[PDB]
């Protein structure tokens, strides 16, 4: 779930 | 002739990229006059995700905390506020190389160039579109955050995108330069999906007008259809409905090739119905929705 | 993740573009130290085409004749010689913005970025490959001549292409920066064809290694094949033969995904045999030969 | 035939 990159 | 996906020359923007670090996090940032913009999500670590309060996490941060590198050199932070999802960081210097420019919110359908950076330096530039489901298809690796989207109009740089995160689907999400996210997304780490997308019907049509103008012509047919009859089909195949404003826009392209829009639509209607029995339209074997009518104009004639 | 055709950031080159005029002809030119390079074909008018002698036409030319614009400003010509298909024009100034750089001759298969200009200013940048039949698929309108091709390696700009002409097929032809044309082409206006082309088998394979590494995996199969058995098929479908040096190159990509090259080839062999029964590999519905193994590395990991 | 551009 998600991926703050 | 020829027709390739083209990105604005990245020069003017290259000179606005800087690197930002806050603890165990490094991401890129954009430096305009004495300001530096970047995704607030810099100031979190990876338990803060789950549930961060930004107003909270930020009130315990000094400019001591913020390491800003412009190449070898470094910049002091002075002020620092927050705009929705972005930090505005005042710095001791206005950028020598700051160009004319504005901050526009692009709309689903319009396209823009992306300059992809890592550690405050750029490594690549590519053209893409602002999807109808509000995300985008980029190539983005960890440390890509801070990378910007943009157009050029004569000499002024219209800024419209800053990259914040990648989704479970492998697509990307981000925000204009006011901090307001494109789409229904937020900085947390939560159950989050790219809502099912559709195809930019205005575009595919600009794209057919390319093929023609370039000389390719096999997709056309004697028929026409009402607008309403076109959409009924377009829905089935998961395309956006075509409205009159759309039909207006295609005005000069029908006026250059001399092909009525509603005719084009008949062709497209036919193309959806039949596929291509395997054959090329301007290179592709699929229908290409990432060109504006406007980009088929810049680039063709 | 994600995977898009990416072009090197055009910044360093933007600042080397100038405009050149000689009579009723205007085209772009490239300005390195006190030098400016461009296609000799500037000094002809459109009866000179048929049969120009360049050594002849050039001996009756003064630096008076050559108008060089760098933005509003203008540059004096001092010397001027000729290298095969290019004029080397000495000028009163070395370019402030001249970067580190070299002049390499790329080989069919390798790729490069193209910065497309008109009237000595750039308007667009796109990535493409140096085709096996020696031309390229660009987007080039009249006045595009002078536009350059190039890579970046850390900080140095490897120059490898300058655009001279478009062919009857709509493809483009040009030269390295020594003046030597890529392929069997010449500055005249004669009966001239793009010899029938083939597919960059090394590349398609780098491209499959993308799909996999990105997570797409449906194309693979338990089989293997000799090298020689692979080629027999690859020829039928108009692909280049795969050699051992090729197979070496793919080394680290098989080492990252853990898939033997000769296995990949079995998959490709199968892919040629069967098509896709209509389905996506990393976005496309056709097999994509314009990625180097090396570009799948820069961009993936 | 051709197009010197």
């Amino acid at each position: 779930n998600s991926f703050s990159q | 002739s020829g027709f390739r996906k083209m990105a604005f020359p990245s020069g003017k923007v290259e000179g606005c990229m800087v690197q930002v670090t806050c603890g165990t996090t490094t991401l890129n940032g954009l430096w305009l006059d004495d300001t530096v913009y970047c995704p607030r999500h810099v100031i979190c670590t990876a338990e803060d995700m789950l549930n961060p309060n930004y107003e909270d996490l930020l009130i315990r941060k000094s400019n001591h905390s913020f390491l800003v590198q412009a190449g070898n050199v470094q910049l002091r932070v002075i002020g620092h506020s927050m705009q929705n999802c972005l930090l505005r960081l005042k710095v001791d210097t206005s950028n020598p190389k700051t160009p004319k420019y504005k901050f526009v919110r692009i709309q689903p359908g319009q396209t823009f160039s992306v300059l992809a950076c890592y550690n405050g330096s750029p490594s690549g530039v590519y053209q893409c579109a602002m999807r109808p489901n509000h995300t985008i298809k980029g190539s983005f690796l960890n440390g890509s955050c801070g990378s910007v989207g943009f157009n050029i109009d004569y000499d002024c740089v219209s800024f419209c995108y800053m990259h914040h995160m990648e989704l479970p689907t492998g697509v990307h999400a981000g925000t204009d330069l006011e901090g307001k996210f494109y789409g229904p997304f937020v900085d947390r780490q939560t159950a989050q999906a790219a809502g099912t997308d559709t195809t930019i019907t205005l575009n595919v049509l600009a794209w057919l007008y390319a093929a023609v103008i370039n000389g390719d012509r096999w997709f056309l047919n004697r028929f026409t259809t009402t607008l309403n009859d076109f959409n009924l089909v377009a829905m089935k195949y998961n395309y956006e409905p075509l409205t009159q404003d759309h039909v207006d826009i295609l005005g000069p392209l029908s006026a250059q090739t001399g092909i009525a829009v509603l005719d084009m639509c008949a062709a497209l209607k036919e193309l959806l119905q039949n596929g291509m029995n395997g054959r090329t339209i301007l290179g592709s074997t699929i229908l290409e929705d990432e060109f504006t009518p406007f980009d088929v104009v810049r680039q063709c004639s």
